């Protein structure tokens, strides 16, 4: 069999220029043409273009080829998907696959690389409680993502942790919710809330008002 | 440049039972020397890039569960999975590979097959009150299947956003939460799930 | 097996114009020594693939061999035009197959030329696909008849390629095997293990 | 595309000369005016000399006499030979492109020039033992010169929560530096920390390991 | 030479704001005046020239203003790219001359600093010299007060203050104080210790070590 493995995460702002790699590792990389496959965020997979590494022969979907570029190098058996003006609409995850000729089924993937373009900078989470007569944080207003939010430093088990949405200042907000009263008599409960994108780590403690 | 039409977009199927996915193309998809459709099915489990479970429509991949099943000609395509387990909860697309440029289906989600009633929950923090906005979140912790409507003070709109969970192998259900979002105000939230709109509220 | 071996480990190759084709049929056949190996410089697969296609089957396969520039190995494909592709073979749009094409510098070329792998100059009307043209015929290039004589207006249809081992890599000869196969409904003769 | 590449920095002695190379891409330098700007370490900009695209030559009052600016037509590289360089004349020198003698469109990379009696010395490289949550460990770069010194933890590895403070001249007259991370306190026994020094200057190539003691 | 006086010496604005700074000169200059960008590490990048035309590249929130002896640079919608040290040059008379420069930095809430401290190491302590390190970690504002205090007795003269620009994803700064000593005077005291004043401490925060 044959094996692929992407380039790492980046997050680019609106304008500037992105090159994303794909290096296939196996046995006949020779027979095997590269193609480039993007996913919105929460969307269906959308198909790119393809490429043969031995001739850079490169056919792209009439609705990419205007402003992407794709390129090889069977030196290192690598395939590059590049821009050159990024767009708030290029925020995705990105996929290549491989295929051992045209007109085949894509036999091998690559782990995915994932891209986001946004006017906005790196500002951190601002963590505010979420009880009654069912604790909870509110993690509002960060970017980039992935915002990690824990329980009690591990351990707790009924942690239901919502996706990140995106509003309208350009910035996220996540909150988390943990549900037994017989742990708000004494039990004390601590979120922890990790924001690497912006080195950000909060401890609160949520108390009963 | 040609299409390719996926149906249902949701389906959810008890366990040990059969699943469909249909898939409609605009053109026929066989070839003339190898007489066989160049069709294929791909699996996207969560967090993880699409497998290829099923090409040429019919022959079934290396590795692939007996259970997956391919079949359909011309233009009608169909993927059959009968006996379904967890493992097979996943976004399915099927894809052609006829010529360029290759196309995919809008995908089709399988869920899990009782119905719960969900347990409606927030006054915003004091601290968040001094930052100059007000949160209030409602929540439903647990609830199938996948209508919250927001009373201020019993005056009906867009200052809420919903973010929804995903159900798991433990305890299949569905976790929603709605933030309401200003220090110039400042509250109930209704809740219509299959048996009466329940209303929970909060006074300042 | 099937005699793949005869023909990619042949001793000698066909000019373009008149290339070979072998009939492989009634044998069942071992793919693993093409696709693992690494001395083909190219291995372009349309509509089929050689991994994967060990446990298949099919009703007959066809080994075109033929031996051009490194340049025209390009012009080996569905949807090519050029001089090889128009006048000396052609590939259909809808190919199902394989062209494996590498280098053959050291068997191919000869101090001062080879004189003996020709290529078609002239051709009125382009080749349908999978059509072999072996015609001397001296080319009329004018309203006068040649009466087979080269002159004015009046060409040999085939020119010659100068292979020699001091060229460029696009300049040196590349010996090119092409691979189709068909599924047709009926009983199928060539299979895999 | 323009490109302006620079050579030639390094330590001289006082009263010594050095010359500093400017490749030039992207234009032709004798069509063109062409400027040396110095930046002491910490102070501002400063002009030196220009140029002019006829070949008349200028030079700043603090340089006239001393300083000789010429261009290479064929090589496309503007130079700037310094003479008689002093303390002061301690500076990094910019090689910038002039619109008409009125302002620099486009700069180069900067060479850094150091004129001091001071000897070249390799530096020593100390370990930080953290102390007895967060734990905190660094390595001590101290009494080398001139500048200036590259720091890596694990070999580039550990780049996260990196901390290289900025040299300081000591009275001593030699720099010295400090390069601190921020790690978790579980990994001390487990996880080895070790920082790569490199002076290339005096040709020093120093991996530190540090550990709790 | 005509001096460019720049105003002020550093400024401070979060991101998405308005930044303006000034550049007075001691003669007019008419309009004679360029804008240079200068990021920690690089060299000056030309912003404006003629004191109010863009030049290629620079995106069009970048506005010069101003003509004779007053001149302003407006910047509209602070990204964190534009942050770094802004210098004025003027060619209206020989020899040009620049600013002292301007650094726009970027402001965030206020940081209280982790102090840590490193007693010199015994390697060192062979060659006779003793450093002891003591470090302020991520804090913010970069305006913080360190004194060396030896056996509860205020050292002065002998230690080295070293702050590391801000950081590129927190925008906070470090600062490290090194104490050097010899050995016999390091060895003729006991308690060694750190006292760091900052704004975000409610008391002053002191870490020690015995010999
Ligand atoms: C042409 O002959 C060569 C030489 O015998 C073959 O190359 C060897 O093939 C065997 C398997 O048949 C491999 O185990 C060896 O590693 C190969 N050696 C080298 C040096 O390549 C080649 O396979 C033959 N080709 C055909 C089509 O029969």
């Amino acid at each position: 069999q044959m094996q692929l493995v992407q380039s790492g995460t980046e997050v680019k702002k609106p304008g500037e220029s992105l090159k994303i790699s794909c290096k296939g590792s196996g046995y006949g990389f020779i027979t095997y043409w590269i193609g480039w496959v993007r996913q919105m965020p929460g969307k269906g997979l959308e198909w790119m273009g393809i490429i043969y590494p031995g001739d850079s022969e490169t056919r792209y979907s009439p609705s990419f080829q205007g402003q992407v570029t794709i390129s090889a190098d069977k030196s290192i058996n690598t395939a590059y998907l590049q821009w050159s003006s990024l767009k708030a609409s290029d925020t995705a995850i990105y996929y290549c696959a491989g295929g051992s000729g045209i007109s085949t089924p894509l036999d091998v993937w690559g782990q995915g690389t994932t891209v986001a373009v946004s006017s906005a900078s790196t500002k951190g989470p601002s963590v505010f409680p979420l009880p009654s007569s069912a604790l909870g944080c509110l993690v509002k207003d960060y970017f980039p993502e992935p915002v990690t939010v824990s329980w009690n430093s591990g351990a707790l088990s009924g942690v239901h942790t919502f996706p990140a949405v995106l509003q309208s200042s350009g910035l996220y907000s996540l909150s988390s919710v943990v549900t037994p009263s017989s742990s708000l008599g004494t039990q004390t409960y601590i979120c922890n809330v990790n924001h690497k994108p912006s080195n950000t780590k909060v401890d609160k403690k949520v108390e009963p008002k | 440049d040609i299409q390719l039409t996926q149906s249902p977009d949701s389906l959810a199927v008890s366990l040990g039972e059969r699943a469909t996915i249909n898939c409609k193309s605009s053109q026929s998809i066989l070839y003339s020397s190898i007489i066989k459709n160049y069709l294929a099915w791909y699996q996207q489990k969560p967090g993880q890039p699409p497998k290829l479970l099923i090409y040429w429509a019919s022959t079934r991949e290396s590795g692939v569960p007996d259970r997956f099943s391919g079949s359909g000609s011309g233009t009608d395509f169909a993927l059959t999975i009968s006996s379904l387990q967890a493992e097979d909860v996943a976004v399915y697309y099927c894809q052609q590979y006829y010529s360029t440029p290759y196309t995919f289906g809008q995908g089709t989600k399988v869920e899990i097959k009782t119905v719960a009633a969900p347990s409606v929950f927030f006054p915003p923090s004091d601290e968040q009150l001094k930052s100059g906005t007000a949160s209030v979140v409602c929540l439903l912790n647990n609830f199938y299947p996948r209508k919250v409507q927001w009373k201020v003070d019993n005056a009906l709109s867009g200052n809420s956003q919903e973010s929804v969970t995903e159900q798991d192998s433990k305890d299949s259900t569905y976790s929603l939460s709605s933030t309401l979002t200003s220090k110039a105000d400042y509250y109930a939230c209704e809740v219509t799930h299959q048996s009466s709109p329940v209303t929970k509220s909060f006074n300042r | 097996l099937c005699p793949f071996g005869e023909v990619f480990n042949a001793t000698r190759f066909a000019s373009v114009y008149a290339w070979n084709r072998k009939r492989i049929s009634n044998c069942v056949a071992d793919y693993s020594v093409l696709y693992n190996s690494a001395s083909f410089s190219t291995f372009k697969c349309y509509g089929v693939s050689p991994t994967k296609l060990n446990d298949l089957c099919f009703t007959n396969v066809y080994a075109d061999s033929f031996v051009i520039r490194g340049d025209e190995v390009r012009q080996i494909a569905p949807g090519q035009t050029g001089k090889i592709a128009d006048y000396n073979y052609k590939l259909p749009d809808d190919f199902t197959g394989c062209v494996i094409a590498w280098n053959s510098n050291n068997l191919d070329s000869k101090v001062g030329g080879n004189y003996n792998y020709l290529y078609r100059l002239f051709r009125k009307s382009n080749l349908k696909p999978f059509e072999r043209d072996i015609s001397t015929e001296i080319y009329q290039a004018g309203s006068t008849p040649c009466n087979g004589v080269e002159g004015f207006n009046c060409y040999f249809p085939l020119q010659s390629y100068g292979f020699q081992p001091t060229n460029g890599v696009g300049y040196q000869p590349y010996r090119v095997v092409v691979l189709s196969f068909e599924l047709l409904h009926a009983p199928a003769t060539v299979c895999g293990p | 595309q323009v490109q302006l590449v620079e050579s030639g920095g390094g330590l001289i002695q006082p009263g010594g000369s050095l010359r500093l190379s400017c490749a030039a891409s992207g234009f032709t330098v004798s069509s063109n005016y062409m400027s040396w700007v110095r930046q002491a370490p910490g102070k501002g900009l400063e002009w030196v000399s220009v140029i002019y695209s006829g070949g008349s030559t200028f030079y700043a009052d603090s340089v006239k006499g001393r300083f000789t600016i010429s261009r290479d037509n064929s090589k496309s590289t503007l130079y700037l030979q310094m003479n008689s360089l002093r303390v002061e004349d301690t500076a990094v020198y910019y090689c910038a492109r002039d619109f008409g003698d009125f302002y620099f469109d486009y700069w180069g990379q900067g060479t850094l020039v150091t004129v001091s009696s001071a000897s070249t010395k390799g530096p020593s490289v100390f370990p930080l033992a953290p102390s007895s949550g967060t734990a905190a460990l660094g390595c001590l770069v101290k009494d080398y010169f001139p500048e200036p010194v590259t720091v890596s933890w694990n070999s580039g590895a550990l780049t996260s929560g990196v901390h290289t403070f900025p040299a300081v001249l000591q009275s001593s007259g030699l720099y010295s530096l400090s390069s601190v991370v921020t790690v978790p306190s579980s990994s001390l026994g487990t996880q080895t920390y070790i920082c790569n020094v490199n002076h290339k200057p005096s040709n020093t190539k120093v991996d530190k390991k540090v550990e709790p003691k």
